């Protein structure tokens, strides 16, 4: 069960997202309500037990606040989300030369071409400019920036 | 090629090494290539020695 403090924090996030004044969040937004509470759910997590519709699809369903409360508790708060240790050894698959450096093109390609594919718009928005000559991107610095 | 492999004993040598343990991998190689499998088991950078 959640604390009164957790319920109020989840509510404070909720009261922004129902912005029409309905007391109800549109179902599409629920994964980004979870992201707004600092959990990092996959779109595969989002479409299953969190009950989200298609990606970027509005209108199909809406969620009351009390309905949202088990949808925080039993979902991303009931699983592994990954740590630093995951990302470092997943990135080391693409560390050809062992120096902590990956090409910016290769790192953009992993984000855009693999997994739950990122838009180029998303990839530029998360890029902190850390590209040298052909010294390329320090991937540990990238992980620490994205997990802060 | 199959008839030659039967008659020259290469197919015997493969059934022989399957009785034993044929694949032999260094402790360093096993850790360095395959860490990606088991982040839950393989902890922190204090886990040296590699055995």
């Amino acid at each position: 069960e959640f604390s009164k403090e957790q319920q109020e924090d989840f509510k404070e996030a909720f009261l922004l997202f129902d912005r029409t004044g309905e007391c109800k969040i549109t179902l599409s937004q629920v994964g980004d309500v979870l992201r707004a509470l600092g959990t990092n759910p996959t779109n595969a997590e989002v479409k299953k037990v969190l009950g989200n519709p298609s990606n970027e699809e509005m209108n199909a369903k809406k969620i009351e606040f009390e309905q949202f409360l088990p949808m925080m508790q039993a979902i991303s708060n009931n699983k592994d989300q990954g740590g630093y240790e995951d990302f470092v050894e997943g990135l080391r698959v693409f560390d050809k030369e062992g120096n902590g450096t990956v090409m910016g093109a290769e790192l953009r390609h992993v984000l855009a071409t693999l997994g739950e594919k990122m838009k180029e718009e998303e990839v530029e928005a998360l890029l902190a400019g850390q590209e040298d000559s052909n010294g390329c991107i320090n991937y540990e610095a990238f992980v620490k920036h994205i997990m802060s | 090629v199959l008839h030659q492999l039967r008659c020259n004993g290469v197919l015997e040598g493969i059934r022989i090494c399957r009785k034993g343990f044929p694949s032999r991998i260094l402790y360093a190689d096993f850790k360095q290539r395959y860490k990606v499998l088991n982040a839950s088991a393989i902890p922190e950078g204090q886990f040296i020695d590699s055995k």
